[PDB]
């Protein structure tokens, strides 16, 4: 960095580093914190994440896996950790045991630049707007379950519908996952990303069945996908 | 005395038809309504693209 400028830093779990940490704070000597952590979680967390940095010098672009403990997104590790980051998506095992397998739960995962200013107005409006029909089907989800779908009004009957799509057109193969699963690998512009789902919550695709958007590419693979079945 | 007049009793060319709709006053019964909804919708249909209306009571 303090030379050439642009440099990728990937680390696979920061938790694992934190959690070495607790292995020895006992026998360092010190008394125990919440659930046992080290009472310098705090800062231990904080030395190491507030080096990764853009200097005036060279800038520097990071991804990295941090670890959720028994999945509670409330355990300090992640708990902490959260503020550190400038983009944060989260997997939950629940959007993995539908078969979505970019597990990233929409709602849940968010980045502080999803700014109007700076991805554009039609990125922004997209965005909030699949994310907040995602989050009004969260709410119908109750009284489905406990009255069936027949009680919905037909407009909200329209809501789960078309989030329904979108929850599933989340799903795309990865080329690095073709290994265990058949599915060939796929990669969507930017561009594409925003036509289909902008496209999919103004009403456009409806009468395609959900699974034609479930594991596909572009939108123009959904509408094929959906001629097969 | 049907011939002379039927009030109702002969066929004629359809053009127009009308459904009197018999839905519940209250909710919480499974799909006793859609699936009625559903079948006269889907036989509105085959109405529609012959070109005819379909006036509901």
């Amino acid at each position: 960095r303090d030379e050439g400028r642009d440099v990728l830093l990937f680390v696979d779990n920061i938790y694992r580093y934190t959690l070495a940490g607790t292995e020895v704070s006992a026998l360092l000597g010190r008394m125990p914190s919440a659930v046992g952590y080290q009472p310098t979680l705090a800062e231990e967390m904080g030395v190491l994440q507030e080096r990764i940095t853009s200097t005036k010098t060279g800038s520097i672009t990071s991804v990295q896996a941090v670890y959720v403990p028994a999945d509670d997104l409330t355990d300090p590790s992640p708990a902490t950790t959260f503020a550190h980051l400038d983009a944060t998506v989260v997997l939950s095992r629940q959007i993995a045991s539908l078969g979505i397998y970019p597990a990233v739960d929409p709602l849940d995962s968010t980045s502080r630049q999803l700014d109007p200013l700076v991805v554009g107005q039609e990125h922004y409006d997209t965005a909030r707007g699949v994310q907040s029909i995602l989050q009004r089907y969260q709410e119908l989800k109750d009284i489905i379950a406990i009255l069936g779908m027949d009680e919905l009004s037909e407009e909200d009957k329209l809501v789960v519908a078309r989030a329904r799509k979108i929850q599933r057109f989340l799903s795309q193969p990865f080329f690095v996952a073709e290994v265990f699963t058949g599915s060939p690998g796929k990669y969507v512009s930017l561009k594409d990303t925003i036509r289909g789902f902008k496209g999919i919550m103004e009403g456009e695709y409806d009468h395609l069945p959900e699974q034609a958007f479930y594991m596909v590419g572009s939108i123009e693979e959904a509408v094929e996908k959906a001629k097969k079945l | 005395n049907l011939e002379y007049k039927h009030p109702y009793l002969e066929d004629r060319d359809v053009k127009r038809v009308g459904y009197l709709v018999v839905s519940t006053d209250r909710g919480l019964c499974g799909g006793l309504n859609i699936n009625l909804f559903k079948k006269l919708l889907a036989e509105m249909k085959t109405w529609t693209d012959k070109g005819v209306q379909c006036d509901l009571a």
